[PDB]
RNA sequence: AAAGCAUUUGCCAAGGACGUUUUCAUUAAUCAAGAACGAAAGUUAGGGGAUCGAAGAUGAUCAGAUACCGUCGUAGUCUUAACCAUAAACUAUGCCGACUAGGGAUCGGGUGGUGUUUUUUUAAUGACCCACUCGGCACCUUACGAGAAAUCAAAGUCUUUGGGUUCU
């Protein structure tokens, strides 16, 4: 206070800022490559997706939307890239 | 100049087996006279016992219950269920400040043809480790409350009887039937069925009464 | 005549508008654990013993 | 001037509040305002409590209340001397004695 | 347990009390003396001692006819009146215990709206 | 948006906030003229039967009482159909935008927790707890600042006087 960094900002009080309250704004969500049960196919899945995203294969679910995050469903192993 | 109480009889209230101490008090009617009966003039009354006072316990100081005289033999005149009520210590008194009240009611009729309405009230809590104050519940939950309710109230009254269903009114099975069917939508404490009425009657069937009398 | 005793327990103190009226409290002497409380007219120092025409009313302060 | 921020009692987000009527005169005052008090009172007085234990059949079983909610008028209120004036200072304090 | 039970209905308004008693159904009355009859004052109807007044007397028409235990019911007036039992309440339900009568299940039973019609005094009370 | 709106249940369209690595790309702000919507309260033609008081009927009180108090009662916040649109229509504070101070609550959304609880053994949600955040109705303490003061986190950034615009 009466003395600050406003160029260099400590990561934790960046990390605790609103998403367009940064110094420079950009996105907090990702995507996901995930894998369903049935088919080993490649798929990416937005973390806030809007859509009952399903495979190309057998189409069943791989997330719910949600108001935040999408949900992803009942066991299907996911990474974050 | 006339003196009218050394005129009158003394009459034995009987209640259902439904309950256990089926001995409820005495009343007064005037004699038999030319075309003015004493049974007519029995009929039509409505009598108001504490529930306690039926089963003897204690746990249930806070209900009351009408008996309607339906028929009158050997100087015993017996009821007939008229309806459940709620005792205005209890109800006024679980209705404090900060928090929500919910209330359902449906009218149904039961597999004999008593047509009903029946009242439940509920409340919400703080749950076990809350800090803050009120603890209300958000209106889509009370609405899912509801909903919950009335599908119980229902289908627990279209598979008895009164002869029934007073045998369920006592032991608070509906009450701890609507809390397993809604904790895990509101923690929502001190759940009641706080009040059955009476809507239509069929025709008299003096049998079902008969046979709900006649022990002791 | 039933005539009823009762001796001052505890002098409350004066009631009325000019204060003419001390309201005392009163042990039946008869029965002991009976206490009613009433208000005299005269002087009431502790411990005496009074008399009460009927002793139902069991009057508050006056104004 | 203005004498309190409040203006009265609690509005302050809604523009209207529908009115209850005063115990003692029947004043039609709305319900943000109308000073609130809660009266919780057995029904045997405490002169009596000990008068109808031996009277009593089922023994020691309870003793009901009265339960009553009572609106006020600022006039009979302030009449009735469940609210009385405070000084300058002193209006701010919104706590129970 | 050999008691016979009636109920005694109170009344107890601000201009007067009525202390009533009934058998468990509320037809046939076996007393019922209010507190405006043990005194010719017209403003003392409603006063605690004309009120236990009429208690005294209501026990002695219950002995003659044999009545030995009570429940009672209390009331104010309510409706879109008070909601508060008057002064005579207290003292009338006293003296039925005094007088050697039994006494149980006590419940008010004040009428109670479920927010209906409109008041005394039109918006502005009745002022004085 | 305001006037306003509180127990159900189903329909019918609407809406803010939030989330968003979606889309367009200046489409915006305030607005003469012109419009929509308006507490109540009597323009105006079924029905249902008063608790209130004009007045009126009345009974008191009073020097008088045409008032307050008491009892009753027609027009008079219920039709289906308009007000021309008036209120202490009030926060007596136009609307949009930016900055300046510390805090603890709460409403709605969201994020996180090798958290609590609900039971199937934890799980899944729900309810709760802790921390953060966006957007609200507000509040508490101060006064760098303002004010004639009362007081005000805007009524501050104003003789060191200019962000835009409407009305008086
Ligand atoms: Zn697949």
């Amino acid at each position: 206070v009466l003395v600050q960094d406003l160029l260099h900002p400590t990561a934790a009080s960046e990390a605790r800022k609103h998403k367009l309250k940064t110094l420079v704004q950009g996105p907090r969500s990702y995507f996901l490559d995930v894998k369903c049960p049935g088919c080993l196919n490649i798929t990416t899945v937005f973390s806030h997706a809007q859509t009952a995203v399903t495979c190309e294969s057998c189409s069943t679910i791989l997330c719910t939307p949600t108001g935040g995050k999408a949900k992803l469903s009942e066991g299907t192993s996911f990474r974050r890239k | 100049v006339v003196d009218p109480f050394t005129r009158k009889e003394w009459f034995d209230i009987k209640a259902p087996s439904t309950f256990e101490n089926r001995n409820v008090g005495k009343t007064l009617v005037n004699k038999s006279t030319g075309l003015k009966s004493a049974s007519d003039a029995l009929k039509g009354r409505v009598v108001e016992v504490c529930l306690a006072d039926l089963q003897g316990s204690e746990d249930h100081s806070f209900r009351k219950i009408k008996l309607r005289v339906d028929e009158v033999q050997g100087k015993n005149l017996l009821t007939n269920f008229h309806g459940m009520d709620f005792t205005t210590d209890k109800l006024r008194s679980m209705v404090r400040k900060w928090q929500t009240l919910i209330e359902a009611n449906v009218t149904v009729k039961t597999s004999d043809d008593y047509v009903l309405r029946i009242f439940a009230i509920a409340f919400t809590r703080k749950q076990a480790n809350q800090v803050k104050r009120h603890s209300y519940a958000q209106s889509s939950h009370i609405r899912a409350i509801r909903k919950v309710i009335s599908e119980i109230l229902t289908k627990e009254v279209q598979g008895s009887t009164l002869a029934q269903l007073t045998s369920k009114l006592i032991p608070e099975v509906i009450n701890k039937e609507i809390e397993n069917a809604t904790k895990d939508i509101f923690p929502l404490q001190n759940i009641h069925v706080r009040k059955v009425k009476l809507l239509k009657q069929p025709k008299f069937d003096v049998g079902a009464l008969m046979a709900l009398h006649g022990e002791g | 005549t039933p005539v009823t005793l009762a001796k001052v327990i505890k002098v409350l103190g004066r009631t009325g508008s000019r204060g003419g009226v001390t309201q005392v409290r009163v042990e039946f002497l008869e029965d002991t654990s009976r206490t009613i409380v009433r208000n005299v007219k005269g002087p009431v120092r502790e411990n005496d013993i009074l008399v009460l025409m009927e002793s139902e009313r069991e009057a508050r302060r006056l104004r | 001037p203005k004498k309190r921020a409040s203006n009265g009692r609690n509005k302050k987000g809604r523009g209207h509040v529908k009115p209850v009527r005063c115990v003692n005169c029947s004043k039609s005052i709305p319900k943000d305002k109308a000073i609130k008090r809660m009266a919780i009172r057995n029904i045997v007085e405490a002169a009596a409590v000990r008068d109808l234990s031996e009277a009593s059949v089922y023994p020691e079983y309870a003793l009901p209340k009265t339960y009553n909610k009572l609106h006020y008028c600022v006039s009979c209120a302030i009449h009735a001397r469940i609210v009385r004036v405070r000084s300058r200072e002193d209006r701010k304090n919104r706590a129970p004695p | 347990n050999s008691q016979v039970f009636g109920v005694a209905r109170i009344y107890a308004s601000f201009n007067d009390t009525f202390v009533h008693v009934t058998d468990l159904s509320g037809k046939e009355t076996i007393a019922r003396v209010t507190g405006g009859m043990k005194v010719k004052a017209d403003r003392d109807e409603s006063s605690p001692y004309a009120a236990m007044l009429a208690a005294q007397d209501v026990a002695a028409k219950c002995k003659e006819v044999g009545i030995t235990a009570v429940h009672v019911k209390i009331r104010a007036t309510g409706g879109t009146r008070t909601k508060t039992p008057g002064p005579g309440g207290q003292a009338a339900l006293r003296a039925l215990a005094r007088s050697g009568l039994r006494i149980g299940r006590i419940e008010d039973v004040t009428p109670v709206p479920s927010d209906s019609t409109r008041k005394k005094g039109g918006r502005r009370g009745r002022r004085l």
